[PDB]
């Protein structure tokens, strides 16, 4: 809704396609610069609004990484099991409203009954349904709540149905196949080089996935597959992104068996506040919590570059960071800025409904392609 | 009385096209999981006449550069052969009962094909102008597939006559005689009347009143479309003394296509304008073709000729 | 490890061309669309009948601001200003001074609903649980100002929802 | 007087066709978008109120303004809301739309879609609940219940 | 549940029922009780026009016979 | 079978106390249901639960016809209902307020209101601090 | 769920698989909205002795 595309056409063919993004830019780096490190966190909560907590997990990555501190692994697999919920989320909302574009739209309202049941999954463990804010540098904000594996138990066990529901729709339609196959194509070489990565890589057959090659978290401790595809257009793409949805079961499914007890945040009050009732009794901890909600933590001098395989590919925070208790720079690489870059090369030879398909499949939040 | 006749036939067709939208909203609504309008009236019933309030007492948005003439003409041509084809259609006695009946559908129909383009050329926007075209395009194409198939079916019945039809129909479904022939006549009368997978124009300068107008004789179109296609391939038996129960078993067999109507469309995507264009002029017209020529020999060949009268 | 999506190649024995031209003829798979289909229009609608009915919350939930007070009927807000420092988009303003009693009280406390992002952060900074984000959520208002809090109007959200809130923070100040 | 009476039985029906009619043209420009398709999802299905999923600007009579408007969107939004046909209301959904949000000190970032058109109805949240949302469009509802164009006109 | 459509069926069925209904009901009225004639063709017509010329009345539909001839 | 079907429904249909509470509860509420009555509050809406509903569906309200000075026979809201049968429809506890009651506080208010928008009793802001500098009042007695 | 038998049987075969095992609606399995007071554990450096901040 806030994209204004230039066309140029020859009679049915489209030979010219000028992106004008920045109808949502809002400064964010620079109110970044302005907020504290703790503030800040919002801000990437609300980046790409469909992977929330994916953005939040890069974000404390990459301030851990800054501080040299350790979440605790409770804290960890409370991370991941997140993380692969939100790609759920992302996956669902992608490939419903690719087809609420071209005609579908059953399967949009279905998945979106399923997501409405994950945002509240998001509020019980959070209190917000979007924007939890829930995941911070150095574990996360509260524990879960008593119960809650339960539900999550057995939103798992009624899902599967809900892909195959969704695949019987799409996946052999004549028609849908006849909208996506071989529209869109990209080779490997031109992928990578115009600067793509995750589902775009995978569907043009490039075996790379930041969760295997670059381990964060706990994500070395879990079992799963990569979707590869071969033609690199629409059809692969799509069956690329349905298969993560069921790996990312299989995760969820292996972090639920496999949750650990303990703290669910770094035990170190001058990073991470102490509990109310120690704030109350202590002095120390009073200390640590005024200093930690006034002023901030400080973080030592450097730069980093932090990246995480968010559900529309690789999610990069470059922080620079001077002494103080507020970032000096916040560059923030999101997926979605090269694959609109690289739109014009896609859609050589189409037409209009292919342009459509093609920016469907490359799956684009505005949000965070302007920031 | 036959004022009286003529109203009788007007007036329900457009209480049904209202209570039609009604019912493609609640349909849609279950199909997708959800209740469709239930809060307006009970159970929904007054959806309709809060939409014919509104966009009556709704402000319209006429442009400054357009033909007037045509503006209005438009939408009047429209509601006038959309209520206009329901004259000939036996139920089971037409109003008018006429000798050539199918081809006046034939005329109506491709009269009825000048009201997108006066409208589009009425806009006097360039990019109106141009969906306009290729809406006229795809209703041409499906205009000669429909009026092939139409052929094809016809040589069965021996003459023009929907009555005939009736006759002929007495004992089994030119469904079962000819079915890839009722395939593609219904796909073709889903592209004719634009509906998924076929709405490439809605897939937008009238506004207020005579949208509404447009709106009803689509409905309308699609309401006629449904009982043609009852009639010639799901005839019903004929008792001349109680003729009520042919009544209810056409309208009901009327309601069970409109609602294969939204049912398809609830359930597919949409497809291209080439795609689409493709999908008749290389897999439909052929196949039309050779059923044709299958069609014209049969009963020469099994001596089975219809009777002329 | 990885596996393929779309790699695999279909027999061309005379079986399965005609079984393949016979789905090409014979439309089987949008028959089997249009069966998945009916299916959901025989299900039961997954719709609850809003405002009768409500979709489930928790304890956890952040709507519209609170100021609470003591059982001894005192605030319980102590004019530290965690809140305005804490605040991601300072919408927050205080400004205090000593009680006729002395006591350290605000007198002007305001929160500006317009910019707030209902964070829940100003509620983790009290050391007092003064400032709360209640259980309401359906506190639209028809003009911009309305939504304009003060000192006043937030400790009437407090009364008003003082019952659910202590339920809610008695539910959930384990976690905490 | 029997007058007063036409005019205002008048009054009540045609302000219930179109508290009861609501074709919503969504402007969805950021996150709070997300939340309007959750309220149009089975649950809480605002169909079945009678307020369309979507419609065209020419064919619309209320503007849910859900996101942060930009300077470099702004006019793209009076334009819209000026081809939208009267009666139009507009409801601000969010904090970018209501005020600023969190970029309400942003070089880029309109502080307030009311500076740019006329609001009726402000929903505050980040995101506002499908039930917040739906809640403010029964909010609208009952607002046209009130409004007596007739009586005015009457009254002249 | 998925019965509440039915309502809005039902309201359709009504409306179709009225034009064939009334227009037999109408043809059964201005006829006698009898269906309208079929002039497919001019021996047809004829036909009508002998009927409505020996009946006298100007009607076609007021049929004579045995008791008329003799 | 359809007659079991059938006869459920008639007895909805008794179970609202015959035909004009049926057509009330239909018109007024959109739904016919029926379900064991867990309470009532002190302005008149009562509170209905039917565990056999699939969640979301199994507690409801019935709100009053008045409310304060307002007639609420067809304009309900959200905002109606007290603050604890407000937790317990919205599910943050399983504990209805008749079962546990809520802590009585004397600041507490005895009366709920709803959402005050568009009336008289809006609120409106206005500024909570004193006057800042104080100017010079000039003498009242002539110098000259 | 509460459709009936026939229903169930239609909308089974119309699917083509079992949907009384995978309902999309919660009736009764999931948890009380009302649980029991937690216990939360503490970290590694709730300790009284041997925890100097300086080598942590
Ligand atoms: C102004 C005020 C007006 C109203 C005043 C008040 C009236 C009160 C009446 C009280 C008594 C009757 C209540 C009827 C239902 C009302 C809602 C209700 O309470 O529901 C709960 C009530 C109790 O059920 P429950 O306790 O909720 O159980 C839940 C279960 O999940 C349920 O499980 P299930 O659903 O799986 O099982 C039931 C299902 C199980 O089904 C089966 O076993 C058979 C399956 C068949 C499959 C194919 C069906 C069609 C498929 C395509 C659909 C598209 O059976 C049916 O659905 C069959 C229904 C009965 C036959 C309908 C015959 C009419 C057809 C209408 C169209 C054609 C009309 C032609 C004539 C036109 C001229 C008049 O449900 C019923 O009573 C359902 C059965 C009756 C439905 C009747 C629907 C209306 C028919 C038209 C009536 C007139 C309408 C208005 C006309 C215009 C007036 C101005
Ligand atoms: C905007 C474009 C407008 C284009 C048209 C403008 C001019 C209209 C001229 C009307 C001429 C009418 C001719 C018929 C006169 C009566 C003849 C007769 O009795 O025929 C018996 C025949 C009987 O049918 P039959 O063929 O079965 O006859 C054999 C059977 N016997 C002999 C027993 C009767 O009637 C017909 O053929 C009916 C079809 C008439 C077709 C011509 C009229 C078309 C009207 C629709 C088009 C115009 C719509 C305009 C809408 C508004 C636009 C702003
Ligand atoms: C939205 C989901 C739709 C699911 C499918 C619904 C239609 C079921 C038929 C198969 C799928 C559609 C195929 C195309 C249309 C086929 C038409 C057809 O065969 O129709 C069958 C019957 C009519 O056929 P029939 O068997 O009655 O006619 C006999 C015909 N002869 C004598 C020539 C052999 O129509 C219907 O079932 C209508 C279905 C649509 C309307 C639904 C609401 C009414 C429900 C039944 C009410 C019964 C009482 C009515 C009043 C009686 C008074 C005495
Ligand atoms: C098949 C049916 C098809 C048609 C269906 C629709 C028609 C039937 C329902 C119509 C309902 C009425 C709608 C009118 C429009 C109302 C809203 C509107 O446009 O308001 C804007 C205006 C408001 O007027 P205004 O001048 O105050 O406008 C404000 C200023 N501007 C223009 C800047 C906004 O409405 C009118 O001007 C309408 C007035 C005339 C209508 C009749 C009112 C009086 C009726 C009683 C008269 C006396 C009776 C007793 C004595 C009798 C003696 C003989
Ligand atoms: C063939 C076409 C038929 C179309 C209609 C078919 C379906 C009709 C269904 C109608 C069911 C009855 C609806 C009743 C709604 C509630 C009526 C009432 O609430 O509204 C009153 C005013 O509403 C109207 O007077 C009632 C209209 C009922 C419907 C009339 C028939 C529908 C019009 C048909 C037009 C057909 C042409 C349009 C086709 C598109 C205001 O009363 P109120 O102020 O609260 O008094 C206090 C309430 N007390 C008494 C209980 C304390
Ligand atoms: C094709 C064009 C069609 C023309 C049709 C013309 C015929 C007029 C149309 C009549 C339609 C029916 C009348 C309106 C139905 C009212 C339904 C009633 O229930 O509404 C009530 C509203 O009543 C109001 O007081 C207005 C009554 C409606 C207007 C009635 C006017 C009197 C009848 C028409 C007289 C026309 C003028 C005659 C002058 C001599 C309460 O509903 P609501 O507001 O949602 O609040 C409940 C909200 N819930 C559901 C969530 C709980
Ligand atoms: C993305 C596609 C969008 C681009 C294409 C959209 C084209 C829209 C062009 C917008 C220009 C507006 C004029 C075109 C529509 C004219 C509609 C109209 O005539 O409405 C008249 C009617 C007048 O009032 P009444 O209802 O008759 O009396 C009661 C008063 N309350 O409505 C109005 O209030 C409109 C009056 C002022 C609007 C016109 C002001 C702008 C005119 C400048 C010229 C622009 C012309 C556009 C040229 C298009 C090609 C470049
Ligand atoms: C009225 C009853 C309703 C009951 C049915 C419920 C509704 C079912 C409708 C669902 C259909 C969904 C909408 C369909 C839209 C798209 C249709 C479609 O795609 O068909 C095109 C299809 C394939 O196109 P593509 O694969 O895309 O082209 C690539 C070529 N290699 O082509 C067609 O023409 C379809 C075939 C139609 C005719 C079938 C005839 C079968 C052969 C007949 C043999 C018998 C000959 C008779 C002689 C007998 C001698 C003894
Ligand atoms: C920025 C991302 C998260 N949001 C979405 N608006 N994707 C999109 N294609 N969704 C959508 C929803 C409704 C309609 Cl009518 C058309 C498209
Ligand atoms: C496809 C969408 C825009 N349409 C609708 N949900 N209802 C509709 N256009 N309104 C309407 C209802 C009745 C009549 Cl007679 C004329 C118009
Ligand atoms: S919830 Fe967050 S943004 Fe809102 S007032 Fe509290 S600290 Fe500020
Ligand atoms: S943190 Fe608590 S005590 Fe401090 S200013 Fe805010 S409400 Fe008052
Ligand atoms: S108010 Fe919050 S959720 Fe809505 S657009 Fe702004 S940042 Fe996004």
């Amino acid at each position: 809704g806030v994209l204004r595309l230039v066309m140029e056409l020859s009679g049915e063919m489209v030979r010219k396609c000028d992106p004008h993004i920045g109808l949502l830019h809002r400064g964010t780096e620079k109110l970044i610069e302005y907020k504290t490190y703790l503030q800040a966190l919002p801000y990437f909560d609300r980046l790409d609004y469909v992977s929330m907590m994916c953005n939040e997990q890069a974000y404390s990555l990459a301030v851990e990484k800054l501080l040299n501190i350790q979440p605790p692994p409770r804290a960890q697999w409370i991370r991941v099991l997140f993380g692969e919920i939100t790609r759920l989320l992302n996956h669902i909302m992608a490939v419903t409203t690719h087809a609420l574009d071209i005609g579908a739209m059953t399967p949009f309202f279905w998945m979106f009954e399923e997501r409405e049941k994950m945002f509240e999954f998001y509020e019980r463990v959070s209190g917000a349904r979007m924007h939890a804010a829930y995941i911070r540098p150095g574990g996360v904000h509260q524990d879960l709540p008593l119960g809650l594996l339960d539900d999550i138990y057995e939103f798992s066990k009624n899902f599967s149905f809900r892909i195959d529901e969704l695949e019987e729709m799409l996946t052999n339609n004549r028609i849908w196949r006849n909208r996506t196959v071989d529209i869109g194509v990209v080779t490997a070489e031109d992928a990578l080089n115009y600067g793509f990565s995750g589902v775009m890589l995978r569907g043009s057959g490039i075996q790379w996935d930041l969760r295997k090659t670059q381990p964060y978290d706990v994500y070395d401790q879990v079992e799963f597959d990569v979707p590869i595809g071969s033609r690199g257009d629409c059809y692969d793409r799509y069956l690329c992104r349905v298969e993560e949805m069921r790996q990312s079961l299989r995760i969820i499914s292996q972090c639920l068996n496999k949750m650990p007890p303990g703290e669910i945040k770094v035990d170190d009050a001058k990073v991470s506040p102490p509990k109310r009732a120690e704030m109350k009794t202590s002095m120390e901890s009073l200390i640590h919590h005024f200093k930690l909600y006034t002023e901030g933590y400080q973080v030592p001098p450097g730069a980093t570059y932090t990246a995480i395989e968010a559900p529309k590919g690789e999610f990069g925070v470059y922080l620079v960071s001077d002494g103080s208790s507020r970032p000096y720079r916040c560059k923030i690489k999101a997926p979605g800025f090269a694959h609109l870059a690289g739109l014009d090369k896609m859609s050589k030879g189409h037409m209009l409904a292919d342009v459509v398909a093609i920016i469907g499949t490359q799956d684009i939040v505005f949000g965070e392609v302007d920031r | 009385m036959f004022m009286i006749n003529i109203l009788s036939l007007i007036i329900p067709i457009l209480l049904a096209v209202a209570f039609l939208t009604l019912v493609e909203r609640k349909v849609l609504g279950y199909m997708q999981l959800r209740k469709g309008p239930n809060v307006v009236g009970p159970y929904g019933l007054l959806q309709p006449i809060a939409d014919a309030l509104k966009l009556f007492t709704k402000e319209p948005l006429r442009p400054a550069t357009s033909s007037i003439s045509m503006f209005i003409i438009a939408p009047i041509l429209a509601l006038s052969l959309a209520l206009t084809m329901w004259v000939p259609l036996p139920m089971p006695y037409p109003l008018i009962n006429m000798n050539l009946g199918v081809l006046f559908m034939l005329a109506m129909s491709s009269l009825a094909v000048y009201s997108i383009l006066w409208s589009g050329w009425a806009s006097n926007s360039k990019y109106a102008l141009i969906g306009a075209l290729r809406a006229v395009a795809q209703t041409i194409s499906y205009e000669v597939t429909l009026a092939i198939i139409l052929l094809s079916v016809l040589l069965m019945n021996g003459s023009y006559t929907l009555s005939t039809l009736i006759t002929t129909q007495e004992h089994i479904w030119m469904i079962f005689t000819s079915w890839p022939l009722a395939m593609m006549w219904f796909i073709s009368t889903l592209a004719e009347t634009n509906r998924a997978p076929f709405d490439l124009t809605e897939g937008v300068e009238y506004a207020a009143g005579p949208f509404a107008m447009f709106f009803m004789a689509e409905y309308a179109n699609i309401i006629m479309m449904n009982a043609f296609t009852a009639i010639l391939f799901l005839g019903a038996s004929h008792d001349p003394h109680t003729p009520e129960l042919y009544t209810i078993n056409f309208v009901l067999k009327t309601l069970a296509l409109t609602i294969t109507f939204l049912w398809i469309r609830a359930s597919y995507p949409r497809f291209r304008y080439d795609q689409l264009m493709h999908l008749l002029w290389k897999s439909f017209l052929p196949l039309t073709l050779a059923l044709c020529m299958w069609h014209i020999s049969l009963p020469i060949m099994t001596a089975s000729i219809p009777p002329q009268s | 490890t990885y596996k393929f999506v779309n790699m695999r190649e279909p027999s061309m024995d005379m079986k399965s061309v005609t079984d393949r031209a016979a789905q090409t003829l014979l439309w089987t798979e949008l028959v089997r669309g249009l069966g998945m289909t009916l299916s959901y229009l025989f299900r039961e609608p997954a719709t609850i009948n809003y405002p009768f009915e409500k979709g489930p919350l928790s304890p956890r939930f952040r709507g519209e601001h609170a100021l609470r007070r003591y059982p001894s009927g005192e605030e319980r807000c102590i004019a530290c200003k965690l809140c305005e420092a804490v605040c991601p988009a300072q919408a927050i303003t205080i400004e205090a001074e000593p009680r006729a009693d002395g006591s350290r009280r605000t007198t002007r406390y305001d929160i500006d609903m317009t910019k707030c992002i209902y964070c829940g952060f100003c509620q983790e900074a009290c050391p007092v649980d003064a400032i709360v984000e209640g259980p309401n959520f359906e506190f639209s208002t028809e003009t911009h100002e309305e939504l304009l809090y003060n000192k006043e109007k937030l400790l009437n959200n407090g009364d008003k929802w003082e019952a659910e809130i202590a339920a809610n923070i008695q539910a959930d100040y384990l976690y905490r | 007087s029997r007058g007063e009476y036409v005019v205002a039985k008048l009054d009540d029906l045609v302000n219930w066709a179109r508290r009861s009619s609501l074709w919503p043209m969504t402007f969805g420009l950021a996150c709070c978008a997300v939340e309007m398709m959750h309220m149009a999802a089975p649950r809480y299905d605002m169909d079945r109120f009678g307020v369309v999923f979507r419609a065209s600007p020419r064919q619309s009579d209320v503007m849910i303004v859900a996101g942060t408007l930009t300077n470099k969107m702004a006019p793209a939004l009076r334009k819209v809301y000026d081809q939208m046909p009267e009666p139009r209301y507009v409801v601000s959904m969010g904090s970018c739309a209501n005020g600023g949000g969190y970029y309400h000190y942003s070089y880029s970032v309109v502080r307030g879609c009311d500076r740019i058109v006329p609001v009726d109805i402000y929903v505050p949240g980040c995101p506002p609940t499908a039930e917040a949302l739906l809640y403010g469009i029964l909010q609208l509802q009952r607002k046209i219940k009130r409004e007596k164009r007739l009586r005015i006109w009457y009254r002249r | 549940m998925w019965f509440e459509i039915l309502p809005g069926i039902a309201v359709m069925a009504a409306c179709l029922f009225i034009p064939g209904m009334a227009t037999a009901h109408i043809h059964k009225f201005t006829n006698g009780g009898k269906e309208k004639r079929v002039a497919h063709f001019s021996y047809q017509w004829n036909l009508m026009e002998r009927d409505r010329c020996i009946s006298g009345v100007n009607r076609y539909h007021v049929t004579k016979g045995l008791e008329n001839i003799d | 079978e359809l007659v079991q079907v059938l006869r459920r429904g008639l007895q909805q249909v008794s179970g609202h106390g015959g035909l004009r509470g049926y057509l009330r509860v239909l018109f007024r509420a959109n739904d016919v249901r029926v379900g064991t009555l867990v309470g009532e509050d002190k302005y008149g809406n009562k509170y209905y639960e039917d565990n056999k509903q699939f969640f979301g569906r199994h507690r409801w309200v019935i709100y009053t016809t008045e409310m304060n000075g307002r007639d609420t026979f067809w304009d309900v809201d959200g905002s109606m209902v007290p603050p604890e049968w407000h937790r317990w429809l919205h599910c943050m506890t399983d504990d209805p307020p008749t079962t546990k009651p809520p802590t009585a506080r004397k600041y507490i208010w005895t009366n709920h209101k709803f959402n005050v928008s568009g009336t008289p009793q809006q609120y409106v802001p206005y500024s909570t601090t004193r006057k800042k500098i104080q100017e010079w009042v000039p003498p009242s007695t002539p110098y000259k | 769920a509460s459709a009936t038998r026939v229903i169930q049987l239609l909308r089974n075969w119309a699917s083509g698989r079992d949907l009384q095992a995978k309902l999309q609606l919660r009736y009764q399995e999931i948890s009380k909205r009302t649980q029991p007071p937690p216990k939360l554990p503490v970290g590694p450096s709730h300790k009284l002795s041997n925890n100097y901040y300086c080598t942590r």
